[PDB]
């Protein structure tokens, strides 16, 4: 069909990249797919960071549709920050192209020792204009407006390692990717891909919450104090000075997560937040959850939620929708 | 873990 498909390759099934390509002579990039921000960028040849010594980079002399911009501007990420300045350059992802304002980063120390030790190049953004720094219309908005894709709509079907891959669906819904029909969630802003949704960590309750689907994250995120109490009872343990949750495997108390919205229902099962940590050893596990606080009752939706429930984000219908994601 | 923009 004309739905534009990209790939999304898996690596130690902890995270995924895709490829897309800049400038007219077609330079390749391993890039995140992020719904949690709104802005493209690819680290530029004019790099000196020791993280850039091991990714591809940008030569905009060595494309003929490179457009100069020059201004400066800085991305901050849960994760860090990243510098660089704007320029303007081809675009390609998949079988579709265009023109697309764009960061060349010279600069990535703020963002190790994440970017070295896992493998992407940079990051496209697909969340809404507000949120990009520079008010860049989506390119999925761009696309449909240029009537390349049938909808301003892409979707997510995440890899299950050594089963099958993931793939990034621009244009249209493909249903071979899930099991029943899918439910949509309006917006409450369009700037991530946020909407309103009751929050259940067993017992405790967050209503009306405010909650982030976003590709780019790899954990289920909540409120310092929301969180906190709730490993509080749980016998998790947090490692001193580190991101990472643990607590026995065998934790049967380990409640199923539930997100209720007026008209529907979303659990994620502790199969979908827990990992043994040693691969011989399945005595303690980790906890795919950590602390974030943007404000009160923000949530993040990452990848655990993602690997269970396919994903639909809709420009149009400025709606999110789910469904049950197949094998 | 990595948490994608502020």
């Amino acid at each position: 069909s004309e739905n534009d498909v990209i790939e999304l390759d898996d690596v130690a099934n902890i995270m995924f990249y895709g490829e897309g390509e800049v400038g007219d002579n077609h330079q390749k990039f391993m890039l995140i797919f992020d719904t949690g921000s709104a802005n493209l960028w690819v680290p530029s040849k004019k790099c000196n960071s020791s993280g850039c010594s091991i990714k591809n980079l940008y030569d905009s002399s060595k494309s003929k549709s490179y457009e100069k911009d020059g201004t400066k501007v800085d991305i901050t990420y849960g994760s860090g920050t990243v510098k660089g300045f704007f320029s303007k350059d081809l675009v390609t992802l998949g079988h579709l192209s265009m023109p697309y304002k764009f960061i060349e980063v010279i600069d990535t120390d703020d963002l190790e020792p994440i970017y070295s030790s896992v493998e992407f190049d940079g990051i496209l953004g697909l969340g809404w204009k507000d949120l990009s720094i520079g008010s860049i219309d989506p390119i999925v908005v761009e696309l449909k407006n240029q009537n390349k894709i049938d909808n301003a709509l892409f979707t997510f079907y995440l890899p299950v390692h050594d089963v099958h891959a993931g793939y990034l669906t621009i244009g249209g819904i493909e249903e071979k990717f899930y099991e029943g029909n899918i439910t949509y969630e309006k917006l409450n802003h369009d700037l991530y891909w946020q909407i309103d949704l009751d929050v259940h960590f067993g017992k405790q309750t967050m209503e009306k919450a405010n909650v982030i689907v976003d590709s780019g994250t790899t954990t289920i995120t909540a409120p310092s104090e929301f969180l906190n109490k709730f490993f509080a009872n749980l016998n998790v343990i947090k490692v001193p000075f580190l991101p990472f949750y643990v607590t026995t495997c065998d934790n049967k108390e380990m409640p199923t997560l539930e997100f209720k919205s007026a008209n529907n229902t979303y659990t994620l099962e502790p199969e979908y937040y827990m990992n043994p940590i040693l691969e011989v050893d399945d005595t303690l596990c980790m906890i795919t959850m950590l602390p974030v606080d943007i404000d009160s009752n923000t949530f993040i939706l990452g990848d655990p939620f993602m690997r269970k429930y396919f994903t639909v984000f809709d420009y149009d219908k400025e709606s999110v929708g789910f469904a049950i994601a197949k094998n | 873990x990595v948490v994608x923009a502020x």
